[PDB]
């Protein structure tokens, strides 16, 4: 599943960056980090653990919420 | 925009990792992170829990499951900022609690 | 007597034909004299220059070691004149204490009147000389590093007695015209060999006293700071001569320049220190720091579950999604210019720089070239950045539609007489690599490129324009065009091999001395349509525009060491003269340094003899000399040359004796030339020539039949076309037109991999055409159009 | 003719309001001490610039170049007016220790005053 996982984190950061992640440059910087570990990985199971942190983001995030509809 | 989140939450569903799933899971009933999800052990992790009914199914005693992992609690914060005990988060202290309660918790290797 | 083990030959030796498993002269000499403990040698990669930095701290040990060495030459060449004695000095009669011995091919002719030869004396140390800070000392009050630094003052900006002071302590005896400032030398030789010394001698220099140099001006009684010259730490201080003061009002042209000049920009900004890089900075031109983000790129979510439906993308397979447009966090684009860092003076062997240069020149010898005015040049990219700050106005078209033809001449014009230290800037590149580094781009001005056409573009039309030649620069692969440029490389070599090289940090670590040498040859077509001062100038503008220009990141100004830059008119090219240098280099010392008594070919063996004999004697051009050996490497050491990217065909034979130059040659020449250490893992050897070149312009090549005949191919990695399929740069979401044009270029260059042994490479190529007749159903190719793209018409 | 009007009026504007800030006694000072009117650009900032930008990547960097009030740089005393972090917040300088280290969004950019 490796692409799959890796075209996510694509679209993932992508709505990040649509929210201004990129504001606060802490946060922003641990989201490309998370993003491009993915891009970079080999073994499924780190990309997954890093898409499990990068999601995390954006669930933690409030008004914004997208999910109540599915 | 919102062609973004079609995609991405169309994505999530057909990657189904249980990890995943258990964030968007609990997320959509009001239960989310206060800050990255921790990889590595002893990390912190907090979360937010509305409700008794979310409460029970997440957290049994000190052990919390949460992203297809353990966690142990150190402590849990109401709205109010105070601290109560696990022993008092039950269905009949609940209606005198400040919910949405903070547990905090550590990965549990 | 009481004489080191090793000799000054030993240490140059050691240093100029590094071969990390042989080094072990260079690592005896470094503990021996206490420059690292035994230790150090267990690093991992301990003399890369790029990674484990230290290693410059380390040779820097040896600095005072060097300059010992040349006092004391000097003082032995006194001694020898005052007696009476002729001879040769060479490195070997000279130990690591600097002590003179066995002095026989010295004779007496009469007292007063004696001569050291120490042409190949100092030629074989200079590049030794800055790579160990050898005039470190001079630094300091009494040329002592066991004392204070010398409070130089801040005002101070020609160093010309400093420099005549240097250059007679150190290099007394080197009897050839020294002439600190540039604008005073004869030809572009001289230039070349002043500029060497330059080098060596602004190390010990402040470097604010550096760079453009300013003046207090007065247009309608209201002053200006503007430059009125510049001092470069190669050619020295350049004044300019259309300096005009209490003039009443600025001509459109006269905005141009003063708006291009940071005498305007940085005298009148903030103070910064920026604790974020090494490199020097001058001034912050705002009071909030700019940071600079690079997004994601934009999934196109159609085409790969298209793909992934006919089977694309599935575990196990050969073909990966492996290129990608990779996000940038705040901190990128300074952690990019921080790479200029490893841009480090570096004296040339001018002996060896200045025959180089003539094999090099022949190299470039079926080219046209000349001066073009303003009407004759032909400027497509007209949305191109205008650069800082007329990139505030608007592009290219905004400049080019204003001025008339006769002011832009005027503007040409100027520069041949005066010279305008520009400002370019620096920007984060989006695009798809497998990498997730910064990519950034240079911001080059109209200032320069407006004026750089008009000297360079006839002669950069001709190299594009020409087939069959060593340089091959817009020389389209399709219609047989690879195949042809391969049996043009191949051509009549005896035993022929093919070989290729890489160049670590290239853009960044290239010495300003080997810029100077391929704008000088660039510029050598400038022969009936300019004068020697105009050619000076011209060099002047060109180095303080591209080699130490002042380039903008974020909200400052920071200072360029060196390197090349991607926003100009010549790099294609001038990337492609040094990449001829570099490779005669080798050529020359593979030769050289071997055994000519071990050489059974009589001829190779004069030749040998003779090269030696071009070099550091016979001062004189010897054309027949540098045609012969010319022709050698034409016929045993086939190049085909594109910027940093080239292909040599080789006569194994002769480079298993030593007499070609082999990827052993590139890597010794590499690490003192460019302060870079080559890994042999990123270089390729190929021994069939069934098989085309393991990788140029950034694809394969094999060969296959067409035509009830045979020809070659390249084609892409199928990883990075389905990677460019399925990421777009967010411009194709608005119109099928365009999202069709990306799919059906890549398509043609899928086309070849049809060919391909691999079936799952080949239908990359089919997935692109299912996939393109679908967007042509709903907006027709067919596998005849990319079929077509390499028959030859 | 529009677009070479609209830049010539933009460039005279931009010269102008750079000559506004740039003329001064300091550059004067510099001028005059040259023994021909000339001097480097590189060490006009130094001289005439009363405003100092300090670009720091982390607390160790911050405590070796601006601890506390005032500092020392290009042979001048400068007093701090101000620091903003990489978020364009602004930080109080008490705010900036090695405890606190890690919730700083740095780089952090400190502005100075000569003294
Ligand atoms: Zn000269
Ligand atoms: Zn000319």
């Amino acid at each position: 599943k490796m692409s799959d996982v890796k075209c996510t984190s694509v679209v993932l950061l992508s709505v990040l960056q649509q929210l201004r992640v990129e504001s606060s440059s802490k946060l922003w910087a641990q989201c490309v980090q998370l993003h491009n570990d993915i891009l970079l990985a080999k073994d499924t199971t780190e990309a997954f653990e890093k898409m499990v942190s990068l999601l995390s983001v954006l669930l933690s995030m409030q008004g914004a919420v997208d999910i109540n509809r599915l | 925009t919102s062609a973004m989140q079609t995609m991405l939450f169309t994505m999530l569903r057909k990657l189904d990792n249980d990890a995943l799933n258990n964030i968007i899971n609990n997320a959509r009933d009001g239960c989310v992170p206060l800050n990255i999800i921790p990889l590595t052990t002893a990390a912190k992790l907090m979360v937010v829990v509305p409700d008794y009914g979310t409460y029970k199914n997440t957290c049994d005693g000190n052990t919390f499951t949460y992203a297809s992992a353990l966690w142990e609690i150190q402590q849990v914060v109401d709205a109010d900022s105070k601290i109560v005990q696990l022993s008092e988060i039950n269905m009949d202290n609940s209606p005198n609690l400040a919910w949405p309660l903070i547990v905090t918790a550590l990965r549990a290797n | 007597q009481r004489l080191t083990k090793y000799t000054m030959a030993d240490l140059v030796y050691a240093l100029r034909h590094f071969d990390e498993g042989n080094c072990d002269t260079l690592k005896e000499i470094l503990v021996t004299y206490n420059c690292c403990d035994d230790d150090y040698f267990n690093k991992k990669d301990w003399y890369d220059f790029v990674e484990n930095p230290d290693i410059l701290r380390v040779y820097a040990n040896l600095g005072e070691r060097v300059r010992q060495s040349l006092l004391k030459t000097v003082q032995f060449c006194d001694a020898m004149r005052d007696a009476g004695i002729v001879g040769v000095l060479t490195l070997d009669n000279q130990d690591l204490n600097g002590n003179w011995y066995d002095f026989g091919d010295f004779v007496q002719v009469a007292p007063g009147c004696g001569v050291p030869i120490v042409d190949s004396y100092y030629s074989l140390l200079m590049p030794i000389l800055t790579l160990t800070r050898a005039l470190a000392a001079e630094s300091h009050m009494d040329a002592d590093l066991a004392k204070p630094l010398i409070k130089w003052d801040l005002l101070k900006y020609d160093f010309t007695e400093e420099r005549l002071c240097l250059f007679d302590r150190y290099f007394k005896y080197w009897d050839q015209t020294y002439h600190p400032n540039c604008i005073n030398c004869l030809d572009d030789r001289c230039i070349l060999h002043c500029a060497n010394f330059n080098v060596l001698f602004s190390t010990v220099f402040p470097p604010t006293s550096f760079g453009p140099l300013v003046r207090k001006i007065f247009v309608d009684g209201v002053p200006f700071v503007v430059s009125t010259g510049y001092h470069f730490r190669e050619l020295g201080v350049v004044h300019n001569q259309d300096v005009n003061l209490h003039s009443s009002r600025l001509s459109f042209k006269e905005l141009l320049v003063y708006a291009a000049d940071p005498a305007m920009h940085a005298a009148s900004g903030n103070l910064l220190l920026d604790k974020r890089t090494t490199c020097f900075s001058v001034a912050a031109l705002t009071n909030n720091v700019a940071f600079q983000t690079v997004k994601p790129g934009n999934f196109n979510k159609d085409f790969y579950d298209f793909a992934v439906s006919k089977g694309f993308f599935k575990e196990g397979s050969s073909v990966e999604l492996k290129h990608f447009f990779f996000a940038q966090d705040g901190n990128a684009a300074i952690s990019d210019y921080d790479y200029y860092r490893y841009n480090l003076p570096t004296m040339c062997d001018i002996r060896q720089l200045l025959f180089v240069v003539e094999v090099v020149d022949k190299y470039f010898d079926c080219y046209d070239g000349g001066c073009i005015n303003a009407n004759q040049v032909i400027v497509n990219n007209l949305d191109k950045s205008a650069g800082f700050p007329f990139n505030k106005w608007g592009k290219a078209r905004l400049y080019y539609d204003s001025m008339s033809y006769e002011d832009q001449d005027a503007l040409f014009a100027y520069t041949k007489r005066n010279v305008i230290p520009t400002i370019t800037q620096m920007n984060l590149k989006y695009a798809i690599s497998a990498k997730n580094r910064a990519r950034t781009v240079a911001g080059v001005s109209i200032c320069s490129t407006m004026t750089n056409r008009q000297f360079h573009q006839k002669l950069l039309k001709s190299i594009a324009a020409t087939r069959g030649a060593t340089v091959v620069i817009g020389t389209s692969k399709f219609y047989g065009g690879w195949h042809n440029m391969l049996k043009t490389v191949y051509s009549d070599v005896e035993t022929p091999h093919l070989m290729g090289w890489d160049y670590p940090k290239c853009d960044r670590a290239m010495p300003n001395m080997l810029r100077i040498m391929a704008s000088l040859v660039l510029a050598r077509k400038h022969n009936t349509c300019c004068n020697l001062s105009h050619r000076f100038y011209r060099l002047a503008n060109e180095c303080a525009q591209v080699l130490s220009e002042m380039v903008m990141c974020g909200g400052s100004l920071y200072v360029k060491p060196g390197g090349t830059s991607s926003g100009d008119a010549t790099t294609a090219y001038a990337n492609s003269v040094f990449n001829i240098c570099q490779a005669v280099t080798a050529n020359v010392n593979a030769l050289l340094s071997t055994d000519g008594n071990k050489i059974a070919d009589k001829y190779v063996r004069n030749l040998q003899h003779r090269l030696y004999e071009c070099l550091y004697r016979n001062r004189d051009v010897d054309h027949e000399f540098v045609d012969e050996f010319y022709a050698y490497l034409r016929k045993h050491f086939s190049m085909m040359i594109l910027s940093d990217d080239a292909v040599v065909c080789y006569n194994s034979n002769y480079a298993a004796q030593g007499l070609v130059a082999s990827i052993k040659n590139f890597k010794a020449v590499l690490y003192y030339q460019n302060n870079v250490f080559m890994s042999e893992a990123k270089c390729w050897t190929e021994t069939d020539l069934t098989k085309g070149p393991h990788e140029f312009c950034s694809q394969h090549t094999m060969l296959v039949k067409q035509g009830d005949d045979y020809v070659y191919l390249p084609y892409p990695d199928p990883s990075r076309i389905l990677g460019a399929g399925c990421f777009v740069d967010d411009i194709v979401k608005t119109d099928g037109t365009l999202m069709i044009e990306r799919f059906v270029s890549l398509a043609i260059d899928a086309y070849p991999l049809t060919k391909h042994p691999n079936q799952e490479y080949a239908d990359v190529f089919h997935l692109y055409l299912q996939y393109i007749r679908k967007l042509h159903d709903e907006l027709m190719l067919t596998n005849d159009n990319t079929s077509r793209y390499w028959e030859p018409e």
